């Protein structure tokens, strides 16, 4: 008894996506099915429920017209359809089985009874292209504390490989996870803690390398 | 729609309480292990299904609902969610502390001369070595706040079981030197730690 | 003294052993003659707790009407998940007859008579009966037809009204004729309603719905998705299957002042309401196919979300036909002596 979801996918702005949910181990025709949304950096968002007996749907305004919850009781699979994707639609979607509602012996729950959960399907809206990085120096400023680094602006996709001074500086280096910004682009930062007394006696260089973009950079920091 | 704090934490044997604030309807709870299919824990405030232990329990009245897990184990480390019909809680990361607490080491950089040569300003603010990984970043113009232009991150685990994150404030050249100061505050378990950069 | 209990009931009817009309054939061999001298009993100064949304009489009526339709209707072809049998598909006579539901020995039915009972609360003047009243087993969608009317006020029934996944039933004070007719291409028909009547009734239903949803404004909308039997008002008139577009009945702009006519169609292939599969029928009979029915119930589903908005929308159609039985069975409750 579980809900098998289809695999993750990428899409372009506009566009439209279809996702399955093959029910296993129970009577698919009974108990409705809710579709819920988890977008990066936000709390779960319900999208509607679908009664798999007749196919009736209940969908809040936010998604009228743009979504359709369907099914095919012949192979006990629900379906979610989203048209005209933008950035705020990039998310992981689950099909989930209510069991306090529909035909059949319901569970007895005054609230909604979200018994069975799918594993999720990720859709990513890549309003990107490819491009490379534009790297700029993070300069130190103002006991022996001294931090510097290497900013890597607007690239796509992962990964980039950063190696300070061609593999001479490795201690105290901290490369942070890259951000997928508004644009659906990548950008990251790499810092290092150094001796304050070492500024002036030896200078250091970014080594940003975006291989799928074919990009090999060096950027010196003072 | 329903509030719910972001972080809980305890150590293999005590007891914790996550709560959901919102409005006076009944709430059920759900556990979500990393990438797995979520699991119903307790429904209609206090009621508990079968296949789930007596340690998980809950209640609710007055506007907020409580979900308690006693005698914790090293498999309860997951996200927890609550719902009242189609009102949903934001989630609460439950961390089972294997190591001790750590406060954030926060570093705030300015936009380089080269950045402004090409007409883009980005304040970087990196957060280091904190545990658990539940951060709240905030940028503020001189004294007042900002909400637009901020692009934060989910905390990741470093090479030694603590956490890191970044935060970028993208801005226009004029609104970089528009005024006096700019700062990336980091709220961690109760208190903030605030850096500051100026033109 | 009595306690709540659940047991197998039986049915009673006035069916004819010689009739070929299909409900009479089912009812002579599945039911007994109606009680020759029935009489009810007042339960002075006693209160009971009815709950029309957990009543086993409803499940039993569901299984009964399923059996009746399973033996009764003769499609040319029936397809049910891979299997598909083909049988002779003659025309049939068809007109629902009232059915009563009798208790066996050692049980008895209790009757809520609180004029404005909502199906779930406690009850003031409780009665004791042997059987129910004559309940007509007419499957239909969106509209409830040929049933009984509310005594005093229009009444609004649900499990909770703040749950949107749970159906809402509205019981009218005043029936509204829907006069459906296929005149003497061969499938196009039309249902007619006195528009003034129906629109006055719908304004009254809006006023009640605003009563229970914090004076908030409410609006009607066509069903959103799914198969034809939900999206349109579907029913069976003398063996033919009518599907009527009901959008002109839920016309908010005209809370029209004459005759509404719904474009209906007779359909060859249908999906069986027993969830079973789909079935194929024979082309319709000749002549004037008439069906004057009373509209005496509506079923709505409220659009989820929009707890932010200052209005609530309602669409016709509520789940599966089991709840139709609730529409009439709400006021009964079998107990054990
Ligand atoms: C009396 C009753 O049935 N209540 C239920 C309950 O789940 C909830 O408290 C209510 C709205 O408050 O909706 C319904
Ligand atoms: C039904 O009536 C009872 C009181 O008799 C009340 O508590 C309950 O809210 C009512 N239900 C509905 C759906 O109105
Ligand atoms: C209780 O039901 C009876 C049905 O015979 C009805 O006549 C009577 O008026 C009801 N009681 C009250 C107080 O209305
Ligand atoms: C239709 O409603 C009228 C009330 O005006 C009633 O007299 C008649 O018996 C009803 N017919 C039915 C339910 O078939
Ligand atoms: C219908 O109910 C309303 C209010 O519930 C009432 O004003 C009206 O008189 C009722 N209709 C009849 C025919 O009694
Ligand atoms: C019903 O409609 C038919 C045809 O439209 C008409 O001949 C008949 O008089 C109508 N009957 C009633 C009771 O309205
Ligand atoms: C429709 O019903 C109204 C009742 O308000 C009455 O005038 C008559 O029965 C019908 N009128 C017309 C014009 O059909
Ligand atoms: C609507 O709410 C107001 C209070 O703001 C009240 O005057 C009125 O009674 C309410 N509506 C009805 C139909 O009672
Ligand atoms: C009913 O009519 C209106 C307008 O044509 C609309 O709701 C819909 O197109 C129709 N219903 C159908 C085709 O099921
Ligand atoms: C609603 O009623 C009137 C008909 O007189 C008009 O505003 C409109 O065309 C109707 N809408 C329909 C039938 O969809
Ligand atoms: C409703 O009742 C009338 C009168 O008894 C009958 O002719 C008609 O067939 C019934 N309608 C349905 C859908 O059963």
């Amino acid at each position: 008894a579980d809900l098998v979801q289809s695999g993750a996918v990428v899409k372009k702005p506009g566009d439209s996506v279809r996702i399955s949910c093959e029910a296993q181990g129970y009577r698919f025709p009974d108990y409705i099915i809710h579709w819920i949304r988890r977008a990066p950096g936000q709390g779960p968002e319900w999208m509607g429920w679908m009664n798999p007996m007749g196919g009736q749907v209940n969908i809040p305004w936010k998604f009228q017209g743009r979504v359709s919850m369907t099914r095919d009781t012949s192979i006990e699979t629900a379906f979610l359809d989203l048209r005209g994707l933008k950035s705020d639609d990039t998310a992981v979607y689950y099909c989930v089985r209510d069991r306090s509602n529909g035909s059949g012996k319901r569970f007895e729950s005054s609230n909604w009874f979200l018994d069975l959960w799918g594993r999720g399907t990720a859709v990513t809206i890549q309003s990107a292209s490819t491009k490379g990085p534009s790297v700029f120096p993070l300069a130190p400023s103002s006991g022996g504390t001294a931090a510097l680094g290497c900013l890597v602006k607007d690239y796509f996709p992962e990964p980039v490989t950063v190696s300070w001074n061609s593999g001479a500086l490795t201690s105290g280096v901290h490369t942070f996870p890259a951000v997928l910004q508004s644009s659906g682009l990548y950008s990251l930062s790499s810092v290092v803690t150094v001796p304050s007394s070492s500024l002036g006696t030896q200078t250091y260089i970014c080594n940003v390398n975006h291989k799928p973009s074919n990009t090999k950079v060096d950027k010196r920091v003072e | 729609a329903l509030t719910q704090p972001r972080s809980v934490s305890a150590s293999p044997g005590q007891s914790v309480t996550i709560s959901c604030t919102g409005t006076h309807n009944l709430v059920s709870w759900c556990q979500h292990q990393p990438g797995r299919a979520p699991k119903l824990l307790i429904y209609d405030f206090n009621k508990r299904p079968s296949g789930v232990p007596d340690r998980f329990s809950g209640s609710g009245s007055g506007g907020t609902a409580s979900l308690t897990i006693t005698g914790l184990q090293d498999d309860d480390d997951a996200e927890y969610f609550c719902w009242a019909y189609e009102a949903f809680g934001g989630g609460t990361k439950l961390t089972v502390l294997g190591q001790p607490k750590a406060a954030p080491s926060v570093t705030l950089f300015p936009p380089s001369s080269e950045e402004l040569q090409a007409n883009k300003a980005t304040l970087v603010c990196l957060i280091s070595d904190f545990y658990p990984g539940a951060v709240t970043v905030a940028w503020k113009a001189d004294s007042s706040p900002v909400k637009a232009g901020v692009e934060t991150t989910t905390p990741s685990k470093q090479s030694n079981n603590k956490y890191a994150a970044s935060s970028y404030l993208s801005l226009t050249p004029e609104q970089w030197k528009s005024h006096r100061s700019y700062s990336c505050q980091v709220t961690h378990e109760g208190s903030t730690v605030e850096k500051t950069v100026a033109p | 003294v009595w306690k709540d209990a659940d047991t197998t009931l039986f049915c009673a009817s006035d069916a004819k052993a010689h009739e070929t009309e299909v409900h009479n054939v089912w009812a002579t061999h599945a039911c007994v003659p109606t009680d020759p001298n029935p009489q009810e009993i007042h339960l002075e100064n006693v209160t009971e707790n009815f709950n029309m949304w957990k009543n086993n009489m409803v499940e039993q009526m569901q299984e009964d009407v399923i059996s009746l339709w399973d033996q009764s209707l003769q499609p040319c072809v029936k397809l049910t998940g891979g299997s598909v049998i083909k049988q002779a598909c003659p025309k049939i006579s068809f007109d629902p007859i009232p059915i009563h539901y009798c208790t066996p020995a050692g049980y008895v039915i209790l009757k809520c008579n609180d004029k404005n009972f909502n199906g779930t609360g406690p009850c003031k003047n409780v009665s004791s009966v042997q059987c129910t009243h004559g309940i007509k087993p007419v499957v239909s969608t969106q509209l409830l037809l040929n049933g009984s009317l509310a005594e005093e006020e229009i009444i609004i029934r649900s499990e909770n009204l703040t749950n949107n996944a749970k159906t809402i039933i509205v019981h009218l004070n005043k029936s509204v004729e829907i006069n459906c007719t296929r005149p003497s291409d061969i499938r196009k028909a039309y249902c007619e309603i006195n528009g003034t009547k129906w629109n006055k009734v719908l304004k009254q239903v809006t006023e009640k719905l605003k009563e229970h949803f914090n004076n908030k404004t409410i609006i009607f909308q066509p069903p959103s998705g799914g198969d034809l039997e939900i999206t349109m008002h579907s029913f069976n008139c003398r063996g033919e299957f009518f599907y009527c577009n009901t959008t002109q009945l839920f016309n908010n702009t005209c809370i029209c002042n004459g005759t509404i006519t719904l474009p209906c169609k007779i359909k060859q292939i249908i999906n069986m309401w027993q969830g079973t599969g789909q079935a194929m029928y024979a082309p319709p009979i000749d002549g004037k196919i008439n069906c004057v029915s009373n509209i005496t119930g509506i079923l709505l589903t409220r659009d989820g979300g929009a707890n932010n908005t200052s209005n609530e929308t309602f669409r016709p159609g509520g789940g599966n036909i089991k709840d139709n039985w609730r529409s009439e069975l709400y006021k009964y409750k079998v107990v054990q002596i």
